[PDB]
């Protein structure tokens, strides 16, 4: 659920 | 002959790709005339986006707080505003490499390539589908983001997203190019996880029509239906409902192969219930929901192999 | 985190793409420096094709012969040799577009990146391997000859692949950029057909490595085996043999998941024995064999999600 | 068998  | 998952040709996308660094967060953003656009978490560092206050965050910056870079070029940031959930940055010089564009909002089950950058520069280009579930099946590692989706149409570039974040199911989330995201989804680091999907049934379609463009009738029966009947079928097995709309799109491939539309929707509900047990369509063991009937034309022939 | 087929980006190839007539011919040339390269059967009619003598064909053309057209500018043909199954044109302009190249001859089982173009308008770009049996499953209509292959390494493209034909399989056949087939093929139309093709052990493998790096071990076993005793598995479900500079080729692989080679080979012998059922790979139903080793480090994290 |  990361920002990439 | 053949049949393959095909993306625009990238060249006027990667002739806009640039590099945007925040502080000691670089990401990639896109370069056109005077503008370049890119997530607004640029501004973030890693536990600002547990719980971020973008307003907050943004006023406490100005416009050399952001460096910008073409190739070995610095760009000179002028202006800056936020919009939705992507940052427009001013810039000293227009992009000379500016193609012919729009900005346009794609709708579930419809496709785009994918040029994947990182640091600002193209590294790979690929095919997807916005899945019913507002996500994409991309492949995208750490610094992708504000990696943009195209669609290409004569020489005009339509943008359709840009590159935000990846959910713990390894499926990937984002926005169009006006910063507002596709799906429930935003951009800070929370609980928030994909919905359930479905498979795209008018492309499934399609692609079942493209099988015969190319040759093969194996998987076609002597039985027809009704939409009502086929949709109590398809809802079983995770389809999305066929509605008289998507029927209608199909009309141009059910013209060119002579096969009903509800003949073709028969025949899926056959595979449906049957399995396919051994056989392939047109190459493939299972059926494939990431071509729309506008992928079909414009890659097969305009003519059947009857 | 995800895995697709990825081609590399398109833009330094799209910039040297012409189209080239000769008579009622019309198909898609190579534009480096002051020479084009196409298909020299570019020279032939429907009839010649049957039993063409293309030396016989070309004394009968002059340099005006040959119509080269770049956008909407015509180039002037002032030059030109026959170069085995390709034809070099000199121009009197020399590509500005001309991108850092190099010319390769790549081996079975490694992949690249088509730029399909139909007269001389590039329209899609997709990935694919080269096969055992010498041919590419390709996607290509009528005018798409004289469509190229590459890689690109930093700023360099490796150009590996002319298209000139296909097989009444619907798979494709052509050249390197020297004029010489990838197979026994032959630029006549003859019966002519596909050998017998097998499965690219060391890409199935890197692609269970791929799987690994990505999270998924469900596939291992606490077997190992030796390359002998995999060969007889491998042999009877026509995967090609493995050999010692297979498994090499494996090692940094190998090193990044902790895997062993023989150990994945035991997974694998175990995988064509015992079926998927209902599992899937990456994705996939069925195990993939278009991904190298280099396709996989390039793509994945370096990092294992362990 | 065509060139294409």
């Amino acid at each position: 659920l990361a920002a990439x | 002959s053949g049949f393959r998952k095909m993306a625009f040709p990238s060249g006027k996308v990667e002739g806009c790709m640039v590099q945007v660094t925040c502080g000691t967060t670089t990401l990639n953003g896109l370069w056109l005339d005077d503008t370049v656009y890119c997530p607004r978490h640029v501004i973030c560092t890693a536990e600002d986006m547990l719980n971020p206050n973008y307003e907050d965050l943004l006023i406490r910056k100005s416009n050399h707080s952001f460096l910008v870079q073409a190739g070995n070029v610095q760009l000179r940031v002028i202006g800056h505003s936020m919009q939705n959930c992507l940052l427009r940055l001013k810039v000293d010089t227009s992009n000379p490499k500016t193609p012919k564009y729009k900005f346009v909002r794609i709708q579930p089950g419809q496709t785009f390539s994918v040029l994947a950058c990182y640091n600002g520069s193209p590294s790979g280009v690929y095919q997807c589908a916005m899945r019913p579930n507002h996500t994409i099946k991309g492949s995208f590692l750490n610094g992708s983001c504000g990696s943009v989706g195209f669609n290409i149409d004569y020489d005009c570039v339509s943008f359709c997203y840009m590159h935000h974040m990846e959910l713990p199911t390894g499926v990937h989330a984002g926005t169009d190019l006006e910063g507002k995201f596709y799906g429930p989804f935003v951009d800070r680091q929370t609980a928030q996880a994909a919905g359930t999907d479905t498979t795209i049934t008018l492309n499934v379609l399609a692609w079942l029509y493209a099988a015969v463009i190319n040759g093969d009738r194996w998987f076609l029966n002597r039985f027809t239906t009704t939409l009502n009947d086929f949709n109590l079928v398809a809802m079983k097995y995770n389809y999305e409902p066929l509605t008289q709309d998507h029927v209608d799109i199909l009309g141009p491939l059910s013209a060119q192969t002579g096969i009903a539309v509800l003949d073709m929707c028969a025949a899926l509900k056959e595979l449906l219930q049957n399995g396919m047990n051994g056989r392939t369509i047109l190459g493939s063991t299972i059926l494939e929901d990431e071509f729309t009937p506008f992928d079909v034309v414009r890659q097969c022939s305009g003519v059947t192999f009857q």
